[PDB]
């Protein structure tokens, strides 16, 4: 099974480790992002067939899909909370905390995806196969071998569908319902990327260099 | 030269 | 059947009717857009259950999804051409024509979706059910009755899946493959909307007022 | 007041 496989490759629980203003909040998220960026990359290589792609294509996918995969981590962690965003198990933002630190509009955007996933009652197994699917479905304009990337997409999609066609056969077309959240996923990731590039430009906030490198690709 | 390729081939 | 039904409600073939510079090109597309905006609205009411939504919700969907549905019309018309974009049967732009009139980056974005749909060999029936699905799946932040909108989404998704599970049963999970193009669809519509709002701001280009009203919602 | 609602209720 690819799901059991992709599942135990996921990192273990993350903990925030950060003048208590807006500039200290952004830094905590920016370094939580950079720390998980590092872990996506470790995790990506466990996706079957991902490492058999040419390195340029592995980078093209990651460069397109990285924020989508982070957002899906925040979403998964946030499912049990009452309109809270858990960037980490340590670090759980609400509306007022968000608004003060300038993150309100981003906060509302992610919460919309959170509330959609709460109603779908998405499981850890589905988050994992969906993270993988967002990676292979990134739509990078810089892929050299579209056919190999499509094969991966077909594989991850098969997995998601065959996982659903048994573990959750009580609910029909539950696969498609999860796929139908992907546009909002990409949309929300677009808002996060612009906001975080907006604090990149401002310069008042420091960013570990892997995070910065991903942000300028976008 | 990129951090990404560093982390991708570690 | 919903597909046969949604199919013969689609408008009939559109024809461009426009100093041969960049300002005359934009005007032809802007008034082709406005003319098809008018027709989406007529078509939307044939979507089963769409008209039983409260009018605020009918407008919230249309305001979110209008560019996605136009893009899907251009895409469908463009499938038989060699790297050309048919905004209308009259009006078929290529790379050089695009670049000159400032539309190059938008042109490349739509072509990526075009080439994805060409490899999928998407049919008129699938474009029609996908147009409907983009409408019901718009993710407006201004829906009052999410449950009624979800019911519509479930209905249109069922249709797409049951159409596929028979007419194209040679290809398994062809439904999901079509759904997996929706993020790029939304992404491309985001680029079109920003570019066309960029020529709105410039003021050198005139726009029939329905088109303008949709553009400022976004 | 909107064109949209005009066209939606014609």
């Amino acid at each position: 099974k690819i799901v059991s496989h992709l599942l135990v490759a996921e990192p273990d629980k993350l903990y925030a480790m950060p003048p208590e203003g807006d500039i200290k909040a952004l830094t905590t998220l920016c370094d939580l992002a950079d720390r998980e960026l590092v872990v996506i990359i470790g995790w990506a290589k466990h996706i079957p067939g991902f490492s058999s792609l040419s390195l340029g294509d592995q980078m093209s996918l990651l460069q397109s899909a990285w924020m989508e995969i982070l957002i899906l981590g925040i979403v998964y962690r946030s499912l049990p909370y009452d309109d809270k965003l858990v960037y980490a198990e340590d670090y759980i933002m609400d509306e007022e905390h968000s608004r003060l630190a300038g993150l309100l509009e981003l906060y509302r955007a992610i919460l919309q995806l959170v509330r959609r996933y709460k109603k779908l009652k998405v499981e850890k197994e589905e988050f994992v196969t969906l993270k993988a699917l967002a990676l292979a479905n990134s739509d990078s304009m810089y892929i050299e071998d579209l056919e190999a990337v499509q094969k991966l997409q077909d594989l991850l999609h098969e997995a998601l569908q065959d996982y659903e066609l048994s573990q959750r056969h009580e609910e029909p077309w539950r696969t498609g319902k999860l796929l139908l959240t992907l546009p909002l996923l990409r949309q929300t990731a677009a808002k996060a990327v612009q906001h975080f590039y907006s604090v990149k430009l401002q310069g008042k906030v420091p960013m570990h260099k892997l995070f910065l490198e991903m942000l300028e690709a976008k | 030269a990129s951090e990404l390729l560093k982390y991708l081939t570690t």
